[PDB]
């Protein structure tokens, strides 16, 4: 397989968050603010459907578009519209 | 001699989740563009956060407004509510701490 | 050598003849005995008492399964009390071949 | 010396925490490698492991503290089955933290086959089996389940939780070999074909490797079917429970727990069968079962096996494969082996030689084809003549005199089965007619050898085996 | 250097057909213990146990849900619109389990507070609907 | 073998 095509993974690795990095995240880019005891598995959740609109979205864009293989601008079309679906 | 960032370290594990949930073989050139989608998201979640908290008159984040925007999002509904999707997709150590459950003679873990 | 070897599969061969009838009649011995108890199969009582029997074991699983899960859940330690100690042994086993 | 130390120490484990006199926390730490030291150089007995692991497992000194007496417990003695049934409630409890947990079940793993009684362990089997659900739990509890795993406890409703906790993870080999042992126990409920043997569980060497070798330095003092369980179809079609097992009968013996020569002797009037009979050609414990069956289906399905077989495999009959080669060889040597037991043979290969014997060259398999020859069953010589006889003079009459000798020595070895199976049954067509045939063989190999003297030009090569067979 | 290959064979032959008559002999000698023992050693009885395996499943049903009884009582009080306790839900389950085969499904109702129910969903007693979480039903732990 | 000791003496 060349280094440019990644398969897909069989396995899925462990279901555990990285609660730090969230946390970090949150407090680099508000400082002012302070979350809550378990905010960020909320946080979590929603990252997880989010990547799951998104994937399921360029899925189907890139098996519609004459491809085997996910391209750039499948993912970058899909995310034009996610992007958007998802602030509120 | 390898060196990673904590960002990198961080979006590494939505990138393979996304890989995962594709089922199918994704060029390389596509990590970089999901990482920047993600930090637009994020920063979108975070912008979106402060204004609700700011509109609910007080300067924490409570898991109201987080049901709020996912309502807002399509997500979550009265009859399909947080706890649906909590069940679906977390484990049992995070379920624990978010849904709440009696035991132990009606002893309630978290007081909800 | 030879002269050794012929009276080893003499004795061979006179116990494989003795071991053949033995089994045969053995077998057909057991099948004799089964085949009858398994086809008597009686219609006066027997066939509402099976019935009866099915539905007790199946309520009996369902019971045993529903305690267990009750005992596990509830977060509680069993160990010190042998009343509940018994019950949580005796839960797992079976319950048709008491 | 310090066992009166060791008996305070434990002591001191039973009283409990300290609060202000921090020193003797210190002091307990001596304690502590007091009982490290003891366990390395001789282990612990069976009276303190029941205690100390309540209090390791109980979470009153602490994670600090109760990570090193789970790796300090060396059972230098045999180990309670009581102890381990209120480890398994104290984990229930739920005071314990997540790393004590992997220590434990990974203790437990590694230490399993040191405990006496492990019926009481099957009988907590749902406590261990609920545990799935935490991902950090997951590859110990499963290894331990692959071994506390049994027919019993196999159900429907297990198999639909390993079913979705797939669907959530994924491919993962510790859920994979626990699938393939529960297919293995129930066919009719989960089909899994792994590719691959790999290694599904990690052979990580636990803490306690120095501690096994301690202990166990102190103790010191393809062409055949595989081996198979019989096809789920029995049974298949059932509308109620049969009047046996209703009853409580005796019912039949599984296949996988014959393993030795006792269970065989206990189980031998009632045994499973293969579902392919060729598995049968290469093992001990079922020749000695058919070795006195006489059963007419069992004879069918073995005959339309091997003659299947062995014409398919054959090197100059009915194809042009060479490619075979030591392989058919290696098949033929097996059914040799085989059939110098039971003190016969099989119709395939009367049929097979029948069969292939015109179009023998007599080089490919000399040496197994003259052996398979010797174990021809008692008949009468006008009738076997023209099937086999004639082809063998024939191609006799022409070949080297090392195919002579050869052919000298299976007639002999034909002659000497024959004699031995004729003598038996004058102790049970009469004995005039049965003389008659062997005479005729006699006469036969005599004429022959006269032929093949008089070809040779008299070496005695030759007459050392004429001689060897009128020996016998 | 034939007759040297003989003997050789020979002995090979002999060891291993001395070991063949051991064990046959010790399996003949268990065949026939066998058969003298067995040698050795009316629906009137066939139905005398029933009745007794029926008493006895009878007698064992009726303890386990004494003891259950029991225990839900004295570990799972009633809580403080009212609320039921968590026994009459359990017995609701499992008489529309037994009852409707087809349609085991019960609609949520405000008597079932949301913590006995995260208990038996998180317990893997009650399983929710695949399509609509408002309606639960029990585990058929007996298939 | 006594066949296998004819067999390797006719190949040479």
């Amino acid at each position: 397989m060349a280094l440019s095509t990644i398969v897909s993974q069989r396995k899925q690795i462990k279901r555990k968050a990285p609660r730090g990095f969230l946390k970090r995240v949150f407090k680099r880019k508000k400082p002012q603010l302070r979350l809550e005891k378990s905010g960020d598995l909320l946080v979590h959740l929603n990252c997880l459907l989010f990547v799951h609109r998104l994937a399921e979205e360029s899925r189907t864009n890139a098996c519609a578009s004459k491809c085997r293989v996910i391209n750039k601008e499948h993912v970058l079309a899909a995310a034009k519209v996610i992007l958007k679906k998802s602030r509120g | 001699r390898p060196r990673q960032d904590p960002h990198k370290a961080g979006l590494s594990h939505y990138v393979k989740l996304f890989s995962f949930y594709a089922k199918m073989p994704m060029e390389r050139k596509a990590l970089e563009m999901v990482e920047k989608c993600l930090d637009k998201y994020f920063q979108h979640l975070c912008d979106d956060l402060e204004v609700f908290a700011a509109h609910a008159g007080r300067k924490t984040v409570k898991p109201e407004d987080l049901e709020l925007l996912m309502r807002r999002q399509g997500l979550v509904t009265d009859q399909v509510s947080l706890h649906v999707l909590v069940e679906r997709h977390l484990p049992l150590e995070y379920r624990q701490l978010l849904i709440p459950c009696a035991y132990s003679g009606n002893s309630v873990f978290p007081a909800q | 050598l030879e002269e050794k070897l012929l009276d080893i599969r003499k004795k061979r061969l006179q116990l494989k003849q003795a071991s053949e009838s033995k089994l045969l009649e053995i077998q057909t011995e057991k099948n004799k005995q089964k085949i009858d108890l398994d086809s008597m199969e009686n219609s006066e009582r027997i066939k509402i008492i099976r019935q009866n029997l099915q539905m007790e074991i199946k309520i009996t699983t369902v019971i045993q399964h529903v305690f267990q899960n009750l005992i596990l859940g509830s977060k509680v330690n069993w160990a010190e009390d042998p009343a509940l100690k018994e019950i949580v042994l005796q839960l797992e086993k079976n319950v048709d071949m008491m | 010396a310090e066992e009166d130390a060791l008996q305070m120490a434990v002591g001191y484990f039973e009283k409990g925490p300290i609060k202000a006199s921090q020193n003797k926390d210190k002091t307990l730490e001596k304690h502590l490698k007091t009982v490290e030291n003891v366990a390395w150089k001789n282990g612990l007995a069976s009276e303190e492991i029941d205690i100390l692991l309540n209090i390791a497992l109980s979470g009153k000194f602490g994670n600090a503290v109760n990570t090193r007496i789970l790796k300090c417990m060396i059972p230098a003695t045999v180990i309670s089955e009581d102890s381990v049934v209120k480890a398994v409630s104290w984990l229930c409890v739920g005071k314990c933290s997540g790393s004590t947990k992997v220590l434990f079940y990974r203790w437990l793993v590694a230490m399993f086959d040191f405990i006496d009684r492990k019926e009481q362990i099957n009988l907590l089997y749902g406590f261990f089996f609920a545990s799935l659900q935490d991902d950090a739990l997951c590859p110990y509890v499963c290894h331990l389940l692959y071994l506390l795993t049994k027919k019993e406890n196999v159900k429907p409703f297990r198999v639909r939780k390993l079913l979705d906790l797939q669907a959530k993870m994924g491919m993962q080999p510790h859920l994979q070999a626990l699938l393939s042992l529960y297919k293995f126990f129930a066919p009719a409920l989960i089909s899994v074909s792994l590719p691959v043997k790999k290694i599904y569980f990690k052979n990580s060497e636990n803490l306690w490797k120095t501690a096994l070798l301690a202990v166990k330095q102190r103790n010191r003092g393809s062409v055949i079917p595989v081996l198979n369980s019989s096809s789920y179809t029995k049974e298949c079609g059932k509308k109620e429970m049969s009047l046996s097992d209703c009853l409580n009968r005796s019912g039949s013996f599984p296949l996988e727990q014959l393993q030795s020569f006792p269970q065989l002797l206990q189980n031998i009037h009632c045994l499973e069968l293969p579902s392919q009979m060729g598995s049968v050609l290469n093992n001990s414990l079922l020749l000695h079962y058919i070795n006195c069956v006489r059963d007419e289906p069992v004879l069918l399905r073995f005959y339309y096996w091997l003659s299947q077989t062995l014409q398919e495999e054959c090197i100059w009959y009915k194809v042009n494969n060479y490619e075979h080669g030591k392989e058919f060889t290696n098949f033929l040597d097996t059914i040799i082996r085989a059939e110098c037991f039971l003190q016969e043979g099989f119709y395939s290969c009367e049929a097979f030689l029948y069969k292939s014997l015109p179009l023998w060259d007599g080089l490919c398999c000399r040496s197994q084809f003259l052996q398979l020859v010797s174990w021809i069953p008692f008949s009468s010589f006008s009738e076997v003549k023209p099937l086999l006889f004639d082809h063998l003079a024939q191609l006799f009459f022409t070949s080297t005199i090392y195919f002579k000798c050869s052919v000298l020595q299976s007639l002999k070895e034909l002659l000497q089965n024959w004699l031995l199976w004729l003598s038996m049954d004058i102790h049970m067509t009469t004995l005039g007619g049965s003389m008659n045939s062997v005479s005729k063989l006699i006469h036969y190999v005599g004429w022959l050898s006269t032929t093949a003297m008089r070809l040779e030009s008299n070496n005695t090569f030759l007459l050392h085996f004429i001689l060897d067979f009128y020996e016998k | 250097s034939t007759k040297e290959s003989k003997n050789e064979k020979l002995k090979e032959d002999l060891e291993r057909e001395q070991r063949w008559l051991d064990e046959q002999q010790q399996i003949m000698e268990s065949l026939n213990v066998l058969h003298s023992e067995l040698k050795n050693k009316s629906e009137s009885r066939i139905f005398n146990e029933l009745k007794t395996k029926m008493l006895n499943i009878k007698e064992y049903k009726e303890k386990l849900l004494s003891t259950l009884g029991e225990f839900l009582e004295d570990h799972f009080p009633l809580p403080d619109v009212n609320l039921i306790t968590l026994h009459e839900m359990l017995e609701i389950l499992i008489n529309r389990l037994f009852d409707v085969p087809h349609d085991p499904y019960v609609k949520i109702s405000d008597s079932f507070w949301p913590p006995y129910v995260e208990l038996l969903l998180r317990n893997g007693i009650a399983l929710r609907h695949p399509e609509d979480p408002t309606r639960i039903r029990l585990e058929a732990f007996h298939q | 073998g006594v066949l296998a000791h004819l067999e390797r003496l006719e190949t040479q």
